[PDB]
């Protein structure tokens, strides 16, 4: 099926030639345009006030690289490396040490927040759910030097909130 | 639980604090060091040592599909405790 | 149209762009590359690989990475005999070094065997 | 087998079969391998010293059309005396089908060029010239275009490894931007993952 | 958070002076908010 | 007709005597073209048989019914390549056995 | 909007295409969120007791490439394919 | 084997293309010190422009010579334009060392050189 | 030694070599190539700024990833350099104003600065202490400017034995001061006899003095390759840029040679003349 | 700036407000995409596919997996089919409209950019709540789409439709009836369908200038045969004609979107196979299999067939192609990509042979560049 454009022909009827030369002679499309863009003048435009109202967002946005932790106890994570091996730029590096327990651990983990891209492969890869990509999404860093978080940093960006995560891990932990 | 070193710096939840021959120390001018306040092996002794009167039990972790996959943990020890290698957290049977 | 040709070496090597430092500096190794033993199957055999030995990797000091000024040591060709592996050494300018084949000696087992007489080959629990 | 496997037309399959054949009979002079594929798509490889003729051939001839041109990547597999492959990736207008013309050729001996016949094919070959390096004789413009000017190496061989032996930085010593040899941050560790145990069974090819 | 504005407008935030110490009356950044209404204005819901 | 959808196609004036010759001139050109060739044959059988096709028509609408290459000049055009082919296939002698054959190790895949 | 009458006639003088009611700045279909928690079904597979997976084993399925000539009258010369339908002007509002 | 050589037939038209294509780069160098705006006298830009072309002395073979005239001309003719830019001609000289000598002695204080 | 500190392999864009520099200054000018030769070696560079962070900024980038590093320090107080000296392997003295201020005349910035920071670079524990200052800068006459660097030279001298004292001459380059002062001008001449030397041929020596042990203690004053005439330099200068007060005293004065000491040859670093780099740099000329 | 749209160092060699020939000197825009492909797996290197193309989100994943499902004898199930159609549908209508705008701002014709990008801003909402990321939302994996659509947004796509009807017929109230536009645009860019032929010229092109050809009619390589719509064919080859073109396939994408839903069959997510999908996490979290599976899934990569493939979808541009060289592995051994972009900027030379400077702007305007997948 196939509908073409552009096939007319100027009628030579005396009403359609002056139709065309009231257009030509008279500005009226102009001023149709014209019309036109006063009638979105006198609407009410939608931007919002930005530092007062924030934009709006899913609960399946992925930001800050936050790490979790067993309720009121210790680290999620277990050094299992799956999230080094599927990080698509491998901006994840894991150096893991068991300590004085026996049960298994990190010494290391660290993110470059240059190279990471922000897929959420290392959200859907963690058989823990102990890397979660977190809610928010201001960074707004001044040097080079910070943006090389480490696993202190996480857990203390963990730390700094969870209420947020936890609720948006139970909206949306059925899907995925 | 920090460590009261001759430098002074924080110790971390691993042993990797410095010396007095580090210049890392003298890029630490200034700018804080931001480590972990709530560490992670000693919160193992705030939690009590829970007793499921069964041989052969099963851990999850608190929820279905929001923490660590089954694992079914044996408690034939007589003197030493069960313990998930996930949680961390152990059990004793209940004759 | 019934050209020149003429059996002769090839020199590719100075229009692959490479520096002569690499021409000259490292030394390829080609290998069949053995069973990783812990696992038992034989598909990551039947190759040619070549490698380049390994130069410094130092320490990143502000986090601990291995940052070397190595460019050539991550490449590892995949080839299907010796002689084209010889060939394109030769072609491609560098030098190269043949570990050659050990493929796993035949043997023979039998349950039979196993239980015999006596004949000290006893499995003695089963 | 009916639910979740993606189901064959064998109508496709018998007519590029008989399609195939016709070829093989009519250009005896070039034809070495004409194979079809499962989801019914030709392939004809083909000597590079009749590449002119049969693409003169199969732009006409009112059995097949196939005025459309497009991929040309002449796909690096080494272990061969003849390592790279010319592939031109040909379309119909009348007719919907798909056929890949594989000729083979090394790093030195030239292809004869289709630009005289394709019209497509210029900046196609400018790109596999300065992507591989695979002359074309009797070309009109051959340059450099994805690459620096200042750059050589022929990069998307396996030959030249994923870093370049040139990076980029600026100095203030002679106030431009100077080139350097590769001095990276990171390792780009690499990991092994041919694992073992013969995935597919089809595909055993002959030991000795 | 109002009902006669649209999605966008519905929910808004007005900083203190001096919620750190640090002369906030002026130059209010993002992340003066705590988690909880972070939740909640950024329209993940619909309840405070 | 008037204005053919096509862009750099002028509308024909003589379809079907300008056909005929063409096809004429095919099957004068092919009958240059030697014999045991596969090619003669199949040129022969698809050419004579277009032929048919239009010289049993007097008719415009039934001639793009009963053949293909919509809608008129294209059949022509696709004409005058296909003699362009075969004026250059009096060169090229591809009916001659092979040009010298792959190094036999070289088109089978896995590698 | 939520304004007079004067210039909600002059939006709709300066072009007569209903301006209140299609306004892009919606404040009835913000979605109800909280929504009740989604059970998401699974069809043909997990089904016990036929499951063979050698049955639908699809990826073995793939054969390699059949081959026809190498270098190692018969009234004939089909196409690949039928030649395509020419296709037709659309009922929805064609041109002309 | 069956080769096909692109331009000559033996090493007697590489040697005059190539003699050819150094008359090239010998009266197009002080062109481009003119227009550049370089900072380079005009015998130490010929004399590495002949460093450049006895780099590869030691080829032999017609087909290679060739492609190294290919290389140079299509060079010569992005120099001859203004396509190119001042990082790239001076990216063809070394004034950002790169000190490393050949000495032993050197190569064993800085390490693992071989 | 301790780790982190021993070289690996090649040099420069994070590869570490031996040396922890503290540089004095360097948002001026010849710190900041000697900043951008450290960052080519691959070091990590402690430099301190009183000044804003948008001049450290534009000369900023030239070290790798973390490498320099900033603070913020004043010629009042010694904790701030002790701050900067907290852990430093070498150190470098390139202080100076060429015109009196305010807060700081000649007098107390070569007097005041250099004692404060010799005294707590040998208290705090560094090594191979490098302190620039004016070729024949003596306690003659006609400029204060000379004679206080002749009295910082007396301080640095007797405190801190182990130092290297080094002097070069009046150096041109892409942000000369007194180069750019010929090219803008509005004038007369005299017989003075004057070498200027290269930039980089001073910071080649002297950062192969700053990773070169075994000799310190001397002291080194650096070479022009022509040493010749002022009228005919202000002549070659308007040549070439193809047109026909303190500061105006020095350059009238004297350049003189000094074989007592020893120069670049002595070190190992070859000279550059004037012309060649004259022809180089003297840009912004008329169109 | 703004007249490369991007960048191309463009190098006309001119006589006066007119041409004698141009060279565009593409690539500075340079990558590595094929390199760092054959440098990692599938399931790794999907986002390359996602943005060599960097505005067609989700059509070149579509292309990517299909790929990957025609080597791989897998038919995905019937509505993560529907799925990838209505947001093929959704990223066509994306895609034209930032042509027309994009043409508009380089043209000139400050305001109805804005315009539609309030509307576009919505779309991003859309694939918000969809994914979560603003543009780059990978999304399609190959074997059907994963993480299906939460409840709560096919009714907020119909309120979309009703909207954006009404918005781009204010579109055409603004721009088509214009004097000067059509003054702008009717004069250049004439298109010979045997140019059209050689010059490997690929979709919006081939509609506007003569021939009937459509991979959606001809080829369905899905359940594209299941709904009314019909491309727009061009008259004469013009600009002009080529925008009508744009605004009519925009016009019948909301036709697809309408139908689409009113024939949304709730089926499933992924297929039947936990071979090349991952398991849930249900499951995931109680089986043993499906840990075995997710595991090596992830880490080594799922095997892929030894074969050469070729396909291609009808992404906005045009005929976008990806070629699949796949050794016995889990890594492709080496693939290519057919640009429409790519071969649409070959024509340069034949679009504007006979005009001047402006015209090239428009040239380069009427043709959707991205210049992201002009290099490959
Ligand atoms: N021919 C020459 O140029 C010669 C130069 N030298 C030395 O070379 C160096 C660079 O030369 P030049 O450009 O002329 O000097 P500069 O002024 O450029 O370099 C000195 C740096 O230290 C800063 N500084 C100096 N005194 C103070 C102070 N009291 N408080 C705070 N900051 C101070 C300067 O200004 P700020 O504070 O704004 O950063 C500048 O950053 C100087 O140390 C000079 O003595 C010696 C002999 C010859
Ligand atoms: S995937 Fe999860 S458990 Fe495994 S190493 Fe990464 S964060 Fe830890
Ligand atoms: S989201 Fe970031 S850290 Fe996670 S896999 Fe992707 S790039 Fe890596
Ligand atoms: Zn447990």
């Amino acid at each position: 099926t196939y509908k073409y454009v552009n096939l007319r022909e100027p009628s030579m009827d005396m009403k359609s030639v002056t139709d065309r030369a009231a257009q030509t002679l008279l500005w009226t499309e102009l001023i149709r345009g014209l019309g036109m863009t006063l009638s979105y003048l006198f609407r009410e435009p939608a931007t919002i006030n930005y530092p007062f109202e924030k934009g709006p967002l899913s609960p399946r946005f992925r930001g800050e690289h936050a790490l979790r932790r067993y309720p009121s106890g210790e680290e999620r994570c277990i050094a299992c490396k799956l999230c080094e091996a599927v990080c698509p730029a491998q901006a994840i590096t894991i150096e893991a040490e068991p300590r004085a327990d026996g049960s298994r651990r990190t010494t290391r983990y660290d993110i470059d927040m240059t190279k990471c891209i922000y897929c959420g492969f290392c959200q859907e890869a963690c058989p823990v759910d102990a890397i979660v990509e977190g809610p928010n999404f201001e960074f707004s860093t001044e040097t080079h030097e910070e943006l090389l978080y480490n696993k202190e940093k996480l857990l203390n960006n963990g730390d700094k909130w969870e209420a947020e995560i936890a609720a948006n891990i139970q909206a949306d932990y059925l899907y995925r | 639980g920090v460590r009261t070193s001759p430098t002074g710096e924080k110790v971390t939840h691993t042993g990797q604090v410095y010396d007095d021959e580090d210049y890392r120390r003298v890029r630490f001018v200034g700018r804080q060091k931001e480590v972990n306040e709530n560490f992670a092996i000693d919160l193992i002794a705030e939690q009590p040592v829970s007793q499921v009167g069964s041989r052969v039990i099963s851990c999850d972790g608190g929820g279905g599909a929001l923490g660590h996959p089954r694992v079914y943990i044996n408690l034939d020890k007589e003197t030493k405790t069960g313990t998930c290698g996930y949680c961390g957290l152990q059990f004793r049977q209940q004759h | 149209t019934q050209l020149i040709t003429v059996d002769e070496k090839l020199d590719i090597t100075t229009l692959t762009g490479v520096p002569e430092e690499h021409i000259k500096t490292r030394k390829a190794r080609i290998f069949v590359p053995a069973r990783n033993n812990m696992q038992s199957g034989v598909n990551n055999t039947k190759k040619w690989k070549m490698e380049f030995d390994t130069r410094e990797r130092w320490e990143n000091p502000l986090m601990g990475w291995a940052s070397t000024a190595d460019p050539l040591s991550n490449l590892v060709l995949t080839f299907s005999t010796k002689e084209d592996a010889i060939a394109f050494a030769e072609k491609n300018g560098w030098s190269y070094d043949v570990e050659e084949r050990k493929v796993p000696k035949p043997k023979s087992k039998s349950y039979g065997a196993n239980f015999s007489w006596n004949k000290r080959t006893r499995v003695s629990t089963k | 087998t009916r639910p979740t496997v993606r189901p064959r037309n064998d109508v496709a399959h018998k007519q590029l079969s008989a399609f195939g054949e016709y070829v093989a009979e009519i250009l005896p002079k070039y034809v070495q391998q004409v194979q079809v594929s499962c989801f019914s798509e030709l392939e004809i490889c083909i000597h590079p010293d009749g590449v002119i003729p049969v693409l003169t051939f199969l732009r006409d001839h009112s059995n097949a059309q196939f005025k459309s041109l497009a991929d040309l990547t002449a796909v690096d597999i080494p272990t061969r005396q003849n390592r790279f492959e010319i592939v031109y990736n040909l379309l119909s207008l009348r007719f919907n089908s798909r056929i890949r013309v594989k000729t083979y050729t090394d790093e030195l001996t030239p292809v004869e060029s289709s630009v005289s016949v394709y019209k497509a094919a210029n900046w196609y070959e400018r790109e596999i010239w300065d992507m591989f390096g695979v002359f074309f004789a009797n070309h009109p413009d051959l340059r450099r275009i994805l690459t620096d000017y200042g750059f050589e190496g022929h990069p998307f061989r396996k030959d030249f490894p994923l870093s370049g032996y040139v990076e980029l930085r600026y100095d203030d010593e002679v106030k431009r931007v100077v080139a350097e040899p590769v001095e990276l941050a990171q390792e780009f560790r690499k990991f092994d993952l041919n694992s073992p145990w013969e995935a597919f069974p089809a595909y055993r090819q002959p030991p000795e | 958070e109002d009902n006669k504005q649209f999605f966008g407008r519905h929910r808004w935030v007005i900083y203190t002076t001096e919620m750190n110490g640090k002369n906030t009356f002026w130059d209010v950044d993002g992340s003066m908010v705590p988690p909880e209404w972070h939740r909640w204005l950024h329209c993940m819901t619909d309840d405070p | 007709k008037k204005t053919t959808g096509l862009v750099g196609l002028a509308v024909c004036e003589t379809p079907h005597e300008r056909l005929k010759i063409l096809y004429t001139k095919i099957l004068d050109v092919l009958g240059h073209i030697p014999k045991n060739a596969a090619y003669r044959k199949y040129t022969e059988q698809i050419t004579n048989e277009k032929l048919s096709i239009v010289k049993a028509e007097p008719d415009v609408k039934k001639l793009e019914e009963q053949l293909q290459g919509g809608q008129i000049e294209e059949v022509i055009l696709q004409a005058e390549n296909e003699l362009s082919l075969a004026r250059k296939m009096i060169q090229w002698k591809p009916w001659e056995p092979l040009v010298e054959e792959p190094p036999a190790s070289q088109w089978k895949w896995p590698i | 909007a939520s304004a007079t009458r004067l210039i909600q006639g002059l939006r709709n003088w300066a072009s007569g295409r209903d301006l209140q009611a299609k306004l892009q700045l919606r404040y009835q279909e913000i979605s109800k969120r909280t929504q009740p928690p989604p059970k998401l079904p699974v069809g043909p597979s997990h089904r016990l007791s036929n499951n063979y997976y050698c049955a639908r084993d699809g990826r073995r399925e793939a054969m390699p490439p059949s081959i026809v000539m190498s270098s190692q009258s018969e009234k004939k010369a089909v196409s690949p394919a039928p030649p395509i339908k020419r296709w037709e002007l659309s009922q929805d509002e064609p041109y002309l | 084997t069956s080769v096909k050589p692109i331009f000559s037939r033996d090493m007697n038209e590489a040697k005059r293309r190539v003699r050819e294509l150094y008359r090239a780069w010998y009266r197009e160098v002080p062109n481009t010190v003119h227009l550049f705006q370089l900072d380079i006298s005009v015998k130490q830009g010929r004399d590495k422009v002949r460093e450049m072309f006895k780099k590869n002395a030691h080829v032999t073979d017609p087909r290679v010579v060739d492609l190294l005239v290919i290389k140079g001309k299509m060079e010569l003719e992005e120099t001859i334009n203004v396509w190119k830019q001042r990082t790239h001609v001076m990216r063809f000289f070394h004034e950002t060392e790169a000190p490393r000598p050949k000495d032993f002695l050197s190569k064993f204080y800085v390490g693992h050189d071989p | 030694l301790h780790h982190a500190v021993i070289p690996h392999g090649k040099g420069g864009r994070s590869s570490v070599s031996g040396i922890v520099a503290t540089v004095f200054g360097a948002t001026g000018f010849l710190g900041r190539y000697l900043v951008n030769h450290l960052g080519r070696m691959g070091s990590q560079v402690i430099v301190p700024y009183r000044c804003e962070p948008y001049d450290t900024m534009h000369l900023r980038p030239m070290g790798d990833l973390g490498q320099i590093i900033f603070m913020d320090w004043n010629g009042r107080d010694k904790d701030s350099i002790r701050r900067a000296v907290e852990h430093s392997n070498v150190v470098i003295n390139l202080v100076g104003r060429e015109w009196e201020t305010k807060n700081f005349d000649f007098e107390d910035v070569f007097v005041k600065i250099p004692q404060a920071i010799a005294q707590v670079s040998k208290e705090a524990g560094v090594e191979k202490f490098i302190h620039i200052s004016h070729l024949n800068a003596d306690i003659k006459s006609s400029s204060k400017y000379l004679r206080n660097k002749a009295v910082g030279e007396k301080e640095v001298r007797e405190t801190f034995p182990e130092a290297t004292i080094i002097k070069p001459a009046d150096i041109f380059g892409r942000e000369d001061r007194f180069l750019n002062y010929f090219a803008n001008i509005r004038s007369l001449g005299k017989k003075t006899v004057k070498q200027p030397v290269y930039i980089v041929d001073v910071t080649k020596g002297i950062i192969n003095a700053i990773k070169d042990p075994d000799a310190r203690g001397k002291t080194f004053a650096f070479v022009g390759p022509n040493r010749y005439l002022l009228f005919d330099l202000v002549q070659y200068v308007f040549a070439v840029a193809h047109r026909p007060r303190d500061k105006v005293e020095r350059i009238h004065t004297t350049d003189r040679t000094l074989p007592h000491l020893p120069g670049l040859e002595d070190l190992g670093v070859q000279a550059t003349p004037l012309e060649l780099k004259a022809i180089e740099v003297l840009r912004r000329h008329r169109t | 700036h703004p007249a490369a749209h991007g960048v191309l160092r463009l190098v006309m060699e001119l006589s006066g407000e007119m041409v004698r020939k141009c060279d565009p000197h593409i690539g500075l825009l340079h990558r590595g995409t094929e390199k760092l492909i054959e440098y990692k797996t599938y399931l790794q290197a999907l986002p390359y596919f996602d943005r060599l193309d960097y505005v067609s989100m989700m059509c070149n994943e579509q292309a990517y997996s299909l790929a990957v499902e025609k080597l791989l004898n897998i038919q995905p199930p019937p509505r993560a089919q529907w799925i990838r159609v209505l947001f093929g549908e959704i990223t066509r209508l994306l895609n034209h409209i930032m042509a027309v705008t994009t043409h508009a701002l380089d043209i000139g014709a400050m305001t109805p950019f804005f315009w539609m990008f309030e509307e576009r801003e919505k779309m991003f909402e859309f694939y918000e709540r969809v994914s979560g990321a603003r543009m780059h939302a990978a999304y399609v994996r190959p074997g059907g789409v994963h993480q299906d659509l939460p409840l709560g947004l096919m009714d907020d796509i119909y309120e979309f439709s009703k909207n954006f009807s009404l918005r781009i017929d204010e579109l055409e109230e603004m721009l088509t009836n214009n004097r000067i536009w059509r003054n702008r645009t009717v004069d250049i860019g004439v298109v010979t369908a045997e140019d059209a032929l050689n010059y490997g010229f690929s979709g919006v092109m081939l509609r506007g200038s003569g021939i009937q050809w459509d991979l959606r009619k001809t080829q369905p390589y899905d359940v594209y045969d299941q709904v009314e719509f019909d491309v727009p064919i061009g008259s004469r080859g013009d600009c002009y004609d080529r925008y009508l073109c744009r605004v009519e396939e925009m016009r019948q994408s909301i036709r697809i979107i309408s139908q689409c839903l009113n024939k949304m069959p709730p089926g499933e997510i992924k297929v039947d196979d936990a071979k090349v999908s991952p398991p849930k996490r249900a499951e995931m979290k109680t089986s043993m299999e499906s840990l075995i599976h997710h595991f090596k899934l992830y880490t080594e990569g799922y095997q892929v067939p030894p074969g050469a493939t070729y396909t291609a979808i009808e992404a906005p541009k045009g005929e976008f192609g990806v070629y699949l060289v796949s050794d016995g592995s889990s890594r492709p051994y080496r693939c290519k990509i057919k640009a429409p972009g790519f071969a649409h900027l070959a024509g340069l030379d034949k679009m504007s042979k006979g005009h001047m400077l402006a015209d090239v702007v428009a040239i380069i305007g009427t043709q959707d560049i991205v210049f992201g997948e002009v290099d490959r």
